[PDB]
């Protein structure tokens, strides 16, 4: 937990959403999210930001 | 669009993507998923998500 996150990954993230979101995307998000944790935390937060709201807890 | 063109930085990076996420533009194409706007995200990916408007079809 020394280095922030690859400035090339984040680009893949935002570039991933560009996809259709279902087929590759799934692998794209998980892909980067995997090759980049800090990113996942962000994205994941965004994804859950859709539920976390409806379902308060986490 | 981005909202950190006057700062830029790690947080700005994730803030850029996250920012774009909030304003899912895909909504224009995913006129169907437009419902949630990001319902295409909650789709699942793994083997579950929540339980609000089948973001995939049958979760």
């Amino acid at each position: 937990p020394n280095r922030s996150i690859s400035p090339s990954a984040l680009q893949d993230l935002l570039r991933t959403l560009k996809s259709p979101s279902s087929p590759q995307q799934q692998q794209q998000v998980l892909n980067i999210l995997k090759s980049n944790p800090q990113l996942m935390a962000a994205f994941i937060k965004q994804r859950t930001a859709k539920y976390v709201a409806n379902q308060p807890g986490m | 669009p981005t909202t950190v063109e006057g700062r830029n930085d790690e947080k700005a990076l994730l803030e850029q993507l996250v920012s774009f996420l909030s304003g899912k533009d895909e909504t224009e194409l995913a006129e169907l998923d437009r419902a949630l706007g990001i319902d295409k995200l909650v789709q699942g990916g793994g083997l579950d998500v929540l339980s609000k408007l089948v973001p995939r079809g049958s979760l």
